[PDB]
């Protein structure tokens, strides 16, 4: 099964580090950002 | 590249190892714990 070059990144020392913010956790952050847009507006970034 | 969480050596000597992209059932597959020294076994397999 393994022939393609994304296996050859693992063959030859190139490692992709996982992020500190995984895409579900960025979705948690941006869901708080969307709630901040829709019913606190623009005041959410200067404080609470 | 195994990411080893290491504190300050003036204060501590205990370590903990991140195995990147590795689930906990395949930790004895992703490193070869049957060949390892007995110091490495408590850091690689355990209740924590």
């Amino acid at each position: 099964a393994a022939r393609d070059l994304i296996c050859a990144q693992k063959f030859n020392g190139l490692t992709v580090l996982p992020p500190l913010l995984t895409d579900e956790m960025i979705a948690q952050y941006t869901s708080a950002l969307l709630a901040g847009t829709i019913c606190s507006g623009w005041t959410f970034g200067a404080g609470p | 590249g195994v990411s080893v969480i290491t504190p300050g050596t003036n204060t501590s000597n205990q370590v903990a190892v991140l195995y990147q992209g590795v689930n906990c059932t395949e930790v004895p597959v992703a490193i070869h714990a049957d060949q390892l020294t007995p110091t490495w076994r408590v850091y690689s397999t355990g209740s924590n």
